[PDB]
């Protein structure tokens, strides 16, 4: 969970190789939906970040 | 008598309303809402719908 | 708890800078985000690491067992 109320869990694991990659290389740790955004209303979360 | 006739007549809220949904039954644009929540707290608001071309209530998610 | 070895993100080695990036700080008197890229840690995955990593090993060092 964050500091925000964004409780989850794991769905699955994948390595780098086929995790979403930018262009400096920088391959992210964790992927969450867009759509824990809007109907929880957590701006600050997207404002930390 | 012109005021006991004026305090005789009660209520009258009006429904503010808006114009983008339409009816369920009517179907035409004078639709009117509300907000709260009801249920628990992972979910947002309600969304109450009330139509005044004919009167109508639906729901949205 | 030590600096990680090889941050997690990217896999870069970490671990040899730490000690440096202390001195870096004591006597240098240099800005940290300068002094981190005087260490030479361009990308910010591998930079969040040093930056944030709380040394917690000597507060326990620093009872007496044994
Ligand atoms: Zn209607
Ligand atoms: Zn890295």
């Amino acid at each position: 969970a964050s500091r925000h109320g964004q409780k989850g869990t794991i769905g699955i694991t994948y390595r780098r190789e086929d995790m979403p990659f930018t262009a400096e290389g920088i391959v992210p740790d964790l992927i969450i939906n867009p759509h824990a955004i809007p109907s929880r209303m957590t701006v600050a979360h997207l404002i930390e970040c | 008598a012109k005021q006991n006739l004026y305090n005789a007549q009660g209520a009258t809220i009006e429904r503010s309303v808006t114009d983008r949904f339409t009816c369920g039954k009517c179907k035409e644009k004078k639709v009117s809402y509300y907000q709260l929540q009801t249920r628990s707290a992972d979910e947002p608001l309600t969304t109450f719908c009330t139509c005044e071309a004919c009167g109508n209530r639906w729901k949205f998610s | 708890m030590i600096v990680p070895v090889r941050c997690f993100s990217c896999g870069k080695v970490v671990g040899d800078k730490w000690e440096s990036y202390l001195n870096l700080l004591q006597e240098d008197e240099l800005d940290e985000g300068t002094a981190l890229s005087r260490l030479g840690l361009k990308r910010y995955c591998c930079r969040r690491m040093i930056l944030t990593h709380v040394d917690l090993i000597e507060k326990f060092l620093r009872y007496n067992p044994l």
